């Protein structure tokens, strides 16, 4: 997992391609797996109880399961969902373009993935939510419906949800994302 | 000791002493001394300070021309300003110092005792001078001075509001007394708010009083104030005589009573001034300002304390005297800092040395392991003697690794010291050339553009290839490109060196043609000459004929030549090698006689 | 306003922060100073004004720092001695680790060599000299496991891990040498330099994610963007020598330059934006996502924690 | 803040003249035990010997430093007519020895470094000697140039400091002998391009008294020079050239600061790095600095007592 | 058309500075006479490396004199050149 996020979407972000088509489906493959990780992560009490393995004599933080983490890093604003949301921007520009892009079904497929990866959060966030707060963890989360709103660093606005919304005048193209924008 | 007489080795800034011989031929002992003469500049809190006050100096000094009129008068205000509150920022870090090691407190509370004299003695020069209030305004400024220098009045009404029932604390009338002295009626009275719900004939009174220190004249239109303060004065002066301790005493002062205004005088000799002024004369004139001090000073010093020099320099600025201020300070303060300040303000106040101060104490900076760039910065802006001093300095400084040299010459280069560039320059390289390192040298010749090192360098260079059999370092040598005109051996070497790429990568004839053109232009010294000839010996020998006729008979000329100055194994491979020579060309001229 | 300066009282010449967690969601919050033109020079740790937590002091000057991992601090003195400080965090106590004495000397005579630059890939530290040696050791090891000598007459100034077991050095007169470590003998593979010019070269930097892209600064404050593959691009800037360049690690577009004339400019790729974020001589700066820090040769250390606002 | 510091010298006689090089880190120290130590400094305050040798039988009056830009050159004159000339070899190993001289040479002094590596000498004879090395690399030749005649017997020679090209090469020598009638013991010698030979330019004659040691001081852009005369008392003067040749251009003196606060005789002065500052020694055992104000008006502003504390 | 050539290509010397001579020369005879004298300007261009001290390596002076030639051909195109637009610009 750790590779996984990192690496490839360092890459999705900055690096040369020869092929511009190249740069969409290295961010669609990485994008499904997260998906199918977030998927199936179902919150238990044992999640948020953690324990200390000793390798090699120094106490290191096991490992969670991967929806652990991938939902404690999604509650805050990493750059995980700083570079969704600005996936999401970046898909809403090109597609209002109307134009025959490269790799134009490859970006539809991405963005479908990350507004399920959104609309799947909410339920589990009221679960985990409520939950951490029983665990007496330190770890900190806030709802996703303040972030949403929060002060995007590319538009000095909170011009997050403005941008969700384009999603719908596409709605005779892009149907799927037009319900899952609704949704 | 003992009549030996003491010699002395000035030093970069230092002088050492060493006791010598009895001067006599040669009391008896050993000699292990040898003392070092030279703490302003290395505590660490006034080397902040340093440093603050330069920006503070470098924007002053660039905001000169565009500011004008009042807007100028407004910014030296607020650069005083801020020269008091980095001196205060100053003082309070020295003060938790002083709080963690008590070992050291005493020198450190010695210290900031003086920092705060010449804080507050700043304060009220700079306010005389530079606000230059008019009549009314420059009481109401002193007061405030006395207001923020002098907290000890706070002090007591503090220890006043902490006691258990404050109306009943035996310090309680005096910090009433205090507030009311120092012009703050609002706290005074609720003050005495305290007291009013006590007693019923006290609540009477202490009304009374309220609503007198309420409607009491005060200045935030002169003549007015003026009617205004002799009215209430008179209201005050027939409740006096209508009541004829404390409140009497206190409205004893709200008339400005000489006797009640001295018995009292227990802050300082200022405070004192200040009191009195405020209640006997609340117009003030700054002209007779200086003989008002001077009568409260005796009256406050009635015994024999003698005038500190602190009360002798804030005599002389009421007398409205900056020389005598700044000579009273130069006998107490070695650290010039004060004063060179003081005096560029007061010049940019069109008032009246200054060059002179700010000379020496850019010299100290100078004689600082770490400080010499501020000195740098100080020395420039000196009209008259300033490069002279900082052009010696410079050359002077200690150069080790080849970030600091550099650092040195880039300080020189933009004020135009081009002599102070080369000696730089020169020594680095020797050093350098001295461990080895031949590639480093040379870039040092090159920047100070001398052609005997560089000539030097590339005769090293040249010993080293014939022992070796191999140029080293040929990638250095290659891309010279224009630095190669400095010397004229330097310029030998290159082109060697491209003799030697061009016929290893099949360029034979532009090597052989180069070969000559060097061997005719007398550039090479005589050993080279001979190699340049065996080299040309294979050229000829090669089946398809390189050199022409023309070519040959010109190499034959300079080996006739060196012969002649020559006189002025080796010798047989050397006539083989003549031989060989003339038979190629022969053939060659043969060849062309046919061609 | 962003900036708070606190004044100390020694020349800064290295600001490093600590590496941080990516993991973790936390914010760097500790970085390092080194000290340099003092009697007694030191490295001071410092918290986001700045408060500073530990100090040691550092036998020489410091003249290259660089944090090993989060417990571990390699610094090169100015004697060429290479030591590693081990951080104790519970005691706030910086302790002697390992050290090579004579890690980098002049040839045959006698005195010391300052190091000038050390690049760490653990476990493994590489350090270039001012005499030519391009000396690599190991974290535990007590010799030095290969000495490349008589690597370059004219002194070296940094070093940067191109790849891996390849570094990149620059020198005096102005050439970029890729070296390898494998190859046992002491030549260089390639040597980059620019026709017909001589100015020295002061510093090297990587760029994060593509490694065929190296960014150079010289004496003339020009930035030489290098593909080590095929200068691309000469940039005009500074009207003085460039001391230190470096990439904004989380996103590279951002690059950030320090030079003597006191300029702390900000490139911007995301048509350069360049803007003067400071108003003696900037040493160093390192940056880590929004916080950043710089040291000056004015006794003071600038730090802001909102750089992109 | 003045500080003591007490290094044990590890000499095994009296100490008689130590001397800093030029940037203030090394310096050498000659003794009675006929042996040269040369202590250095290294990062902390701390000096470690570093060489020590034997060098001449006879007892050495001087060390003079040369500039680093030429290396590590050090000179040193002795009671048995000899200069010899010590470098290092990475040990100092003495290149040459000059002694052409037939008396005691008494100082030595470097040329500035604009002129050259002209090692200049005067001996008790009355004749000043100027060598000048050709090569820097070979230090073993030493070829004499110009040998001027004084007439009396030469205690202490120095150079003027000045790099103007305008100011003509300059040379003062003092005379020791204690002459009862004879004046001028301070004479000045100017360089004649046009007979490429030295010639007299000015006699001091108010110096009627043994001259002990005199000391130019750096002209700091300054259209006059400064001399200091040690004798019985300090005495600056002040030599402004006149107008403008064929020859030396005369000189018009003026004595602008007499002290003899010393009350006795003064052996040694010496100035500062920039030349406001001068020390001076005697039977006293103090060494008294005296600096100008603003007024050009000289004052003492240091005296120092035997056992190594200030008087206050 | 206008037709300036190549810069100044100078070996111990700054080519920024050679453009204040460039100025001196440019001071007007009269009026609208930019080209200073070839006799003066000549003067006193052989007097400058003479200034210069050929000390060491004197091996140079060829070059040297080479480069006081171009430069003078140089100065005088450019007056020319500057002449020519005026005539043209008054027709």
């Amino acid at each position: 997992l750790q590779f996984l996020r990192d690496t490839v979407f360092l890459r999705y972000r900055t690096r040369a391609y020869r092929r511009a088509a190249e740069k969409w489906e290295v961010a669609e493959a990485v994008l499904d797996v997260f998906y199918k990780l977030l998927k199936d992560y179902e919150p238990q009490p044992e999640d948020f109880v953690d324990q200390y393995v000793e390798l090699q004599g120094e106490e290191r933080v096991a490992f969670k399961p991967p929806g652990f983490s991938l939902m404690h890093h999604l509650l805050n604003e990493s750059p995980m969902l700083e570079l969704c949301l600005s996936l999401m921007e970046e898909g809403v520009t090109q597609l209002d373009t109307y134009a025959p892009f490269p790799g134009k079904k490859h970006l539809e497929k991405a963005v479908a993935y990350c507004f399920m990866l959104l609309n799947l959060t909410l339920q589990k966030e009221n679960r985990f939510m409520d939950l951490l707060r029983e665990s007496h963890l330190s770890m900190i989360v806030t709802p996703l419906e303040q972030l949403l709103q929060g002060i995007n660093p590319r538009s000095k606005k909170a011009d997050n949800v403005v941008n969700i919304a384009r999603y719908l005048c596409h709605g005779n193209s892009n149907a799927e994302l037009a319900f899952e924008s609704a949704k | 000791q003992q009549n030996r007489h003491i010699g002395f080795s000035w030093g970069p800034g230092d002088l050492l002493l060493y006791e010598t011989l009895y001067q006599k031929q040669g009391t008896a002992a050993r000699c292990p001394f040898m003392y070092l003469v030279r703490e302003d500049i290395y505590s660490p809190v006034l080397r902040k300070l340093f440093n603050e006050s330069h920006s503070i100096f470098v924007g002053l000094q660039k905001s000169a021309e565009e500011a004008s009129g009042k807007s100028r008068k407004a910014q030296l205000v607020q650069v005083s300003r801020n020269y008091r509150s980095v001196l205060r920022a100053c003082m309070e870090e020295m003060h938790t110092l002083s709080e963690s090691t008590r070992e050291t407190a005493q020198k450190y509370i010695s210290q900031i005792s003086i920092l705060s004299a010449m804080e507050l003695s700043w304060n009220l020069c700079e306010i005389l001078f530079i606000e230059s209030a008019p009549a009314g305004p420059l009481l109401i400024l002193l007061l405030e001075w006395v207001r923020l220098h002098v907290c000890e009045v706070d002090n007591i009404v503090q220890d006043v509001l902490r006691s258990e029932k404050p109306t009943e604390h035996e310090k309680f009338w005096d910090g009433v007394t205090g507030y009311v002295l120092q012009g703050r009626m609002n706290e005074a009275r609720q003050l005495l708010a305290k007291e009013a719900s006590t007693s019923a004939s006290a609540r009477s009174m202490c009304r009374v009083l309220d609503d007198l220190l309420k409607k009491m004249p005060m200045l935030h239109t002169l003549t007015e104030f003026e009617l205004k303060w002799q009215h209430w004065r008179e209201e005050c002066e027939r409740h006096l005589q209508n009541g004829t301790v404390h409140m009497e005493a206190v409205c004893r002062v709200l008339l400005g009573d000489e006797e009640v205004l001295l018995e009292k005088r227990d802050t300082t000799w200022y405070h004192f001034l200040v009191s009195r002024l405020l209640f006997k004369h609340p117009t003030v004139k700054p002209t007779e300002l200086h003989f008002y001090a001077q009568s409260s000073l005796d009256m406050f010093l009635a015994g024999d304390s003698c005038p500190e020099p602190l009360d002798n320099i804030l005599l002389a600025a009421f007398e409205f005297d900056i020389h005598q201020v700044i000579k009273e300070f130069s006998i107490v303060s070695s650290n010039w800092w004060f004063v060179a300040h003081l005096t560029d303000l007061l010049d940019h106040c069109q008032l009246f040395m200054r060059e002179f101060l700010l000379l020496d104490y850019a010299s100290g900076l100078f004689s600082h392991h770490s400080l010499w760039q501020l000195g740098v910065d100080y020395f420039d802006y000196c009209p008259n003697l300033g490069r002279e001093y900082l052009k010696l300095h410079m050359e002077r400084i200690p150069l080790s690794t080849e970030k600091k040299a550099l650092k040195a010459l880039r300080i020189c280069e933009q004020r135009q010291m081009t002599e102070q560039v080369r000696s730089i320059c020169k020594t680095m390289a020797m050093q350098s050339l001295c461990n080895r390192r031949l590639g480093s040298a040379l870039s040092w010749s090159i920047r100070a553009k001398d052609a005997a090192f560089a000539t030097l360098i590339s005769d090293r260079f040249l010993k080293e290839y014939c022992e070796r059999g191999n140029f080293t370092d040929l990638d250095l040598i290659d891309n010279l490109g224009s630095a190669m005109l400095l010397s004229d051996r330097l310029t030998f070497l290159g082109k060697y060196r491209e003799f030697h790429r061009m016929y290893s990568q099949e360029q034979f004839s532009e090597a052989a043609s180069l070969l000559l053109s060097l061997m005719t232009a007398r550039i090479a010294p005589c050993s080279f000459w001979l190699t340049l000839l065996l080299d040309a010996l294979p050229l000829l020998e090669q089946k398809q004929v390189i050199f022409s006729a023309e070519q040959t008979y010109e190499l034959m000329r300079c080996l006739e030549d060196r012969m002649a100055a020559k006189l002025e194994q080796d010798s047989s491979i050397d006539n083989t090698k003549v031989e060989m020579l003339r038979l190629a060309l022969a053939r060659n001229l043969a060849r062309a006689i046919v061609t | 306003d962003k900036f708070a300066a606190k004044f100390v009282s020694h020349k800064i010449s290295r600001t490093r922060w600590r590496p941080v967690s990516a993991s973790s969601l936390q914010q760097p919050d500790v970085f390092a100073t080194g000290s340099w033109d003092n009697e007694e020079n030191k490295v001071c740790v410092w918290a986001t004004d700045p408060k500073q937590l530990c100090d040691i002091k550092h036998p020489g000057d410091v003249m290259d720092m660089q944090f090993l991992d989060k417990e571990r601090i390699v610094t090169g003195s100015s004697t060429g001695t290479v030591t590693i400080f081990r951080h104790h965090e519970n005691n706030q106590t910086l302790s002697v680790n390992q050290r090579w004495e004579q890690a980098h000397y002049h040839v045959g005579s006698n005195m010391r060599a300052p190091c000038t630059a050390i690049v760490c890939s653990s476990p493994e530290i590489v350090s270039v000299g001012e005499d030519g040696r391009i000396n690599c050791f190991r974290a535990e090891s007590r010799d030095v496991l290969r000495t490349i000598d008589d690597a370059d007459s004219s002194t070296m100034h940094g070093v940067t891990f191109l790849r891996t077991t390849e570094i990149l050095t620059v020198n005096s007169v102005g050439q970029l040498k890729l070296w390898d470590l494998r190859k046992q003998g002491n030549d260089p593979t390639q040597i980059f330099s620019v026709t017909g010019e001589r100015v020295p070269l002061h510093c090297v930097d990587r760029h994060p994610n593509q490694q065929h892209v190296v960014a150079t600064g010289g004496q003339d404050g020009m930035l030489c963007i290098w593909d080590v593959r095929h200068p691309m691009s000469l940039l005009n800037a500074h009207e003085a020598e460039m001391w230190e360049v470096h990439f904004h690690p989380s996103n590279p577009d951002h690059l950030f330059t320090c030079s003597e004339d006191g300029s702390l400019w900000h490139w911007d790729a995301s048509q350069l934006e360049i803007t003067n974020l400071l108003p003696l001589s900037v040493n160093s700066l390192d940056v880590l996502g929004q916080n950043l820090v710089c040291g000056t040769d004015a006794e003071a250390i600038y730090v802001t924690r909102r750089l992109f606002s | 803040m003045f500080v003591a510091r007490s290094i044990a010298a590890d000499h095994k006689d009296l100490i008689h003249d130590v001397s800093f090089d030029f940037h203030g880190r090394r310096m050498a120290t000659c003794s009675s035990d006929q042996s040269v130590k040369v202590w250095d400094k290294s990062e902390n305050v701390n000096w470690h010997c570093t060489a020590s040798w034997k060098t001449h039988s006879g007892s050495v009056w001087r060390v003079t430093w040369a500039h680093p830009e030429f290396g590590q050159v050090l000179a040193s004159c002795s009671f048995d007519r000899t200069a010899a000339v010590w470098e290092e070899i990475v040990h100092w190993v003495k290149r040459t020895t000059l002694v052409d001289s037939r008396t005691s040479v008494t100082d030595v002094k470097f040329a500035p470094k604009h002129m050259g590596l002209m090692l200049a000498t005067c001996s008790a004879d009355g004749v000043v000697r100027i060598y000048e090395a050709p090569d820097v690399m070979n230090l073993s030749q030493w070829s004499l140039q110009h040998e001027i005649s004084c007439k009396l017997s030469c205690s202490c020679i120095s150079w003027n400091p000045s790099s103007s090209r305008a100011h003509s090469p300059m040379i003062a020598v003092g005379s020791d002998d204690s002459s009862p009638n004879i004046m001028g013991k301070v004479q000045i010698y100017e360089y004649n391009e046009n007979t490429r030979k030295y010639a007299k330019a000015e006699t001091l004659m108010s110096v009627s008294d043994p001259v002990h040691d005199i000391a130019f001081a750096p002209n700091l852009g300054r259209s006059f020079h400064i001399l200091a005369v040690a004798t019985k008392d300090v005495r600056i003067f002040t030599m402004k050239p006149l107008r403008k040749s064929g020859g030396v251009t005369k000189f018009e003196n003026h004595t602008v600061a007499q002290f003899d606060n010393h009350n006795s005789q003064v052996w040694r002065v010496s100035w500062n790095i920039t030349g406001t500052v001068l020390a001076s020694s005697g039977d006293d055992g103090t060494v008294r600095l005296w600096k100008a104000n603003y007024m050009d008006n000289w004052k003492c502003i240091g005296v120092l007592k035997g056992d190594g504390n200030p008087v206050g | 058309s206008n037709e300036i050539p190549e810069p100044l290509q100078l070996d111990f010397f700054d080519r920024s500075q050679i453009e204040q001579v460039i100025a001196n020369c440019e001071h007007k005879n009269r009026r609208g006479q930019t080209v200073c004298n070839v006799k003066l300007l000549h003067r006193v261009l052989v007097a400058e490396v003479n200034a210069l001290q050929g000390m060491a390596a004197i091996g140079q002076r060829p070059l040297l004199m080479e480069e006081i030639n171009t430069i003078l051909q140089y100065v005088v195109e450019r007056n020319k050149l500057l002449q020519c637009l005026h005539a043209k610009r008054h027709a």
